[PDB]
């Protein structure tokens, strides 16, 4: 764990992917497109926006069905390399104070940059959006923690001493640094274990693929 | 029964929250567990029927 409950609607680009229940997160990058992790693929997905407590109808939510789901063409289910996926919504959503988009990276954020990670974890009890402030770690530290498992399309975010980390339910969610989406919650060995910080898809390596895909679809 | 049916459920390294079934040797039946979305082991089923058929 280690996170804290986010201030209500303070992360307006955060979405919940639901196929009967919440199973993954995602980010709204424009009024009709969401970015998430490829391992979050399901044939039928309902996107829920403007959420805080996913177990109660609060009044600010928008429920929209996914029209097209496009996984990165080179996604590897074993290594998790290229763990990224785009979802086009059935219809554009209404952008407001509680539902907004997040900017794609203008470049790759350097190690040491402080970021915000968010998501819901693992029927009437409150299930509130959680937040965690954590820095991007240097590649060498990431590699040392996961020998032979880190590719150039991944980045570690968190603490080598563990204690604070993203966990199950968080996959596909945003890692935002200086107002730009720099990572997507992907994997890790356990959660919050020392010497095994979370691994995230490095979004700056995919800006052109994202833009090219949205334009062609 | 097969050896993989006696292994504890495996969440895996991915961080999705997907409910799957696994055969619980001590209980004598299949129960649910949270699967992470990648690298599933064999004691992981999309339905109790399948789980009970394969590991019952
Ligand atoms: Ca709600």
């Amino acid at each position: 764990k280690g996170g804290y409950t986010c201030q209500e609607n303070s992360v307006p680009y955060q979405v919940s992917l639901n196929s009967g229940y919440h199973f993954c997160g995602g980010s709204l990058i424009n009024d009709q497109w969401v970015v998430s992790a490829a391992h979050c693929y399901k044939s039928r997905i309902q996107v829920r926006l403007g959420e805080h407590n996913i177990n109660v109808l609060e009044g600010n939510e928008q429920f929209v069905n996914a029209a097209k789901i496009i996984k990165h063409p080179n996604f590897d289910r074993k290594t998790l390399n290229n763990d990224i996926m785009l979802i086009k919504l059935s219809s554009p959503v209404k952008l407001n104070a509680r539902v907004a988009t997040v900017a794609l990276p203008s470049s790759c954020a350097p190690a040491g940059t402080q970021c915000l990670i968010s998501g819901w974890g693992n029927v009437n009890e409150p299930d509130l959006l959680q937040c965690l402030d954590a820095p991007l770690l240097p590649q060498a530290d990431c590699e040392a923690s996961y020998p032979g498992k880190i590719t150039d399309n991944m980045v570690c975010v968190g603490f080598l001493e563990g204690g604070k980390d993203s966990c199950q339910g968080n996959s596909g969610g945003p890692v935002v640094c200086n107002g730009e989406l720099q990572g997507i919650v992907s994997w890790g060995y356990g959660c919050a274990l020392p010497d095994n910080p979370g691994v995230y898809t490095k979004v700056c390596n995919y800006v052109d693929w994202i833009q090219d895909t949205i334009a062609a679809n | 029964r097969p050896d993989f049916c006696l292994e504890p459920p495996y969440t895996g390294p991915c961080k999705a929250r997907i409910i799957r079934y696994f055969y619980n040797a001590k209980a004598g039946l299949c129960q649910t567990f949270v699967y992470g979305g990648c690298r599933a082991k064999r004691n992981n089923f999309k339905s109790a029927e399948d789980c009970m058929r394969t590991c019952g």
